[PDB]
């Protein structure tokens, strides 16, 4: 079930064996520091006994120091039961916690134990179960076309007759200008409900209202509302920059090399475009973002390609060194990236 | 490249990836359809009013197997965001499931979701990891379940397993019942859970805390909606978890927790009762409330030869466990070794 190379090594003749825990991995103690353990970690240790008959007597004894993290003393436990199986399971297994060994265990060392503070740090990266950490605010402008881009969290952005979402994680806070328009609202809304249902995954709520009907935690992050300019001008010329606001490339080594191709220049994007054997991005970076997507039989030449060519993109063409690249299975396409298409069916 | 773990409860998913401290997507196993054709989890409570809901999982075991694909698309494509295809995949199975369930598990996770390969892990031999125990005997009970699980050198042994269908979900509709009986009228069923996972205890001793709640309110607690509506709530508070010691609170023949632990004790060879007695891990959400600890002490104590060392271990991220001992154990280095490759798949702890 298991022949790691320290396994291999392990129990052959009689003597004493030491592994210590480290970042979920088993690593042998030098044997000239065997009796010292770091109070902060958990070791292994087999004692192999030269039985009178011909066989050979096992003794797996995991010591945990008082300090170890969850993932050590995990680990030290399940090599234990490893290395247990890997000797046929004829090995007897020997919690041992510090300041409290079995008198057998204090035996294999001669001169006493000598704990040491410290230890290699834990192998956990930290998280909190559902938790999001999120403030942002997307202006949404539009009429034939509508479509939703970031800007800065704060009054100056805001105008009589655009949208807004503040989003801020667990709440989405929906914003109408006064002289705003119907499409502008209808589009604003589609993207809060995709921000709570798709983006948090239903763990979140939108509520709706106009310009006058700002709620208790608008003010709490933006301060008090100043007045208000009536936008740079006109529906008809939003829609054209709306049209143009990304590119569409398709990368695909299906006839052999590489090739990263414009696959559209202007907007909705037809859904049919993505296909299943290839790779594409959807660069919207002026405002902060390249989608990598990725088709679920894509090789995954195609998959390192696509995500090169993305990070390329941003050194290259002057986009803010905090755009991030972010990767989509085909599947997972998240509102923002889902804008760009007509009509987006599942 | 990153593996997967993903534990399927009755009640809950935990889902996240091989390395971290918790699970980082928690959420209900439910899938809504219409009276969009499915929703899952949190999205599909939230529409319920024009869905009707199913939960795959039933008392820890999966029975509707289209209904759980919808579970496990939901997981990978939307909580985690991943393709599949890239990240090897350990699942969670209950004690005694038959070969038969996880033999479709996996199927479904090579031919429909196309993973490079995947695990199957018992979840109470996963949360005596989590403690760093090869032996002892865990107790899992969740929103649908409870098993009593010995474990010796990391090995269950199936034929001391004792399975008791009164979990959560059960002491919930109890709490509703009598939040009812008292005058409330219990939508609500979650305002229900809130309380009891907030306000609920379990008693030293039942009858003397029963004398202490008539004869002050020392002993009552009140729970605040954003409503305005202030539910408090007395001898309830103790009375809702006390089911899981006595069964028979909720109609059922079945016998108590600190009984099904000392009877699979029992059913264990004589020679490992002292390491079983001295190693109670206790996992699962629905052991989560105040004093069950001390109840389990004392409970068991009192069954136990008159000399017998007993621990219960209660760890404080217990609710989250069995998730810990998957991510730990798809995290090792000698994992690698043990996974089941698609390769491996399409040839045929
Ligand atoms: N603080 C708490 N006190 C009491 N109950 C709690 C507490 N926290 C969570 N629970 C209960 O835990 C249950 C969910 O726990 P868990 O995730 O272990 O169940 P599950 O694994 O999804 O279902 P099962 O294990 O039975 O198949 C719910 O019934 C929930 O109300
Ligand atoms: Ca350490
Ligand atoms: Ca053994
Ligand atoms: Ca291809
Ligand atoms: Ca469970």
């Amino acid at each position: 079930v298991v022949e790691h190379p320290e396994f291999l090594k392990a129990g052959k003749e009689p003597g004493l064996q030491i592994w210590r825990v480290e970042k979920f991995d088993l690593v042998p103690v030098p044997p000239n520091l065997y009796g010292d353990f770091f109070t902060g970690d958990a070791y292994v240790i087999l004692k192999t006994v030269q039985l009178r008959n011909g066989i050979l007597q096992y003794d797996l004894h995991y010591w945990l120091g008082n300090e170890c993290s969850q993932d050590e003393s995990g680990a030290a436990a399940i090599f234990t039961v490893q290395l247990d199986d890997y000797l046929n399971g004829r090995a007897v297994q020997h919690r041992e916690v510090q300041g409290f060994e079995s008198a057998t265990f204090l035996g294999y060392f001669k001169s006493g134990l000598k704990y040491k503070k410290g230890g290699v740090a834990s192998g956990f990266k930290h998280v909190v179960p559902n938790e999001v950490v999120v403030q942002r605010l997307l202006q949404v402008k539009g009429r034939r076309v509508v479509r939703a881009t970031e800007v800065p969290v704060s009054w100056e952005s805001f105008n009589n007759g655009d949208c807004f979402i503040l989003d801020l994680g667990n709440n989405i806070y929906q914003w109408c200008g006064s002289k705003s328009n119907r499409f502008e609202r209808l589009k604003a809304t589609q993207v809060s409900k995709g921000i709570r249902d798709n983006e948090r995954s239903g763990r979140a709520q939108v509520s709706v209202f106009e310009e006058g009907a700002e709620p208790e935690a608008m003010l709490q992050v933006l301060g008090p509302k100043p007045t208000l300019p009536e936008a740079t001008e006109d529906t008809v010329k939003e829609d054209a920059a709306n049209r143009k606001l990304a590119k569409l490339y398709k990368v695909s080594n299906g006839a052999g090399p590489m090739v990263v191709s414009l696959v559209a220049d202007e907007n909705p994007f037809a859904q049919g475009a993505l296909r299943s054997e290839d790779c594409f991005i959807l660069d919207h970076g002026k405002d902060g973002k390249i989608f990598v997507w990725k088709g679920k039989q894509a090789n995954m030449e195609e998959r390192k390609a696509a995500l090169k060519t993305a990070s390329d993109f941003i050194s290259k063409m002057d986009y803010p060194k905090q755009t991030q690249v972010s990767v989509l299975p085909e599947g997972g396409e998240t509102p923002l990236f889902r804008q760009f298409f007509k009509n987006w069916r599942d | 490249t990153t593996a997967l773990v993903c534990d399927n409860g009755s009640g809950l998913v935990k889902a996240g990836f091989a390395g971290d401290d918790a699970p980082r997507a928690v959420f209900p196993s439910i899938v809504g359809r219409p009276r969009k054709d499915s929703y899952v989890g949190d999205e599909a409570q939230s529409k319920r009013g024009i869905l009707t809901l199913k939960y795959p999982i039933e008392h820890g075991i999966i029975t509707n197997w289209d209904d759980m694909e919808k579970i496990w698309h939901h997981t990978f494509y939307n909580e985690l965001r991943v393709a599949p295809e890239e990240h090897p995949t350990l699942l969670t199975e209950a004690p005694l499931n038959p070969k038969a369930n996880r033999e479709k598990m996996t199927q479904i996770m090579f031919e429909t979701f196309n993973v490079p390969a995947m695990y199957v892990a018992i979840q109470a031999v996963l949360s005596l990891y989590a403690s760093g125990r090869t032996t002892g005997i865990v107790l899992d009970s969740g929103d649908g379940v409870t098993h009593n699980v010995p474990i010796y050198e990391g090995y269950a042994l199936p034929h001391a397993i004792m399975r008791l269908d009164l979990a959560g979900r059960d002491l919930t509709d109890y709490l509703m019942k009598i939040l009812t009986e008292r005058g409330y009228s219990f939508a609500e069923r979650e305002i229900v859970r809130d309380i009891k996972e907030k306000l609920c205890y379990v008693a030293l001793d039942f009858e003397n805390e029963m004398a202490t709640a008539a004869s002050s309110s020392s002993l009552e607690k009140s729970y605040e909606l954003p409503d305005g509506q202030v539910i408090t709530i007395g001898n309830e508070r103790f009375r809702c978890p006390e089911t899981l010691f006595q069964p028979s609170f909720i109609g059922m023949e079945s016998a108590g927790i600190h009984e099904t632990t000392y009877n699979s004790i029992m059913k264990c060879d004589i020679d490992i009762r002292k390491d079983l007695y001295a190693n109670n891990v206790m996992s699962g959400g629905t052991t989560m409330y105040p004093g069950i600890a001390d109840r389990m002490q004392k409970e068991i104590t009192a069954l136990a030869p008159s000399t017998m060392k007993i621990k219960i271990i209660a760890p404080p991220e217990r609710k989250y466990s069995v998730w810990i001992g998957g991510s730990i154990l798809a995290s090792l280095s000698t994992f690698q070794q043990m996974w089941i490759t698609k390769q491996e798949y399409d040839e045929a702890f």
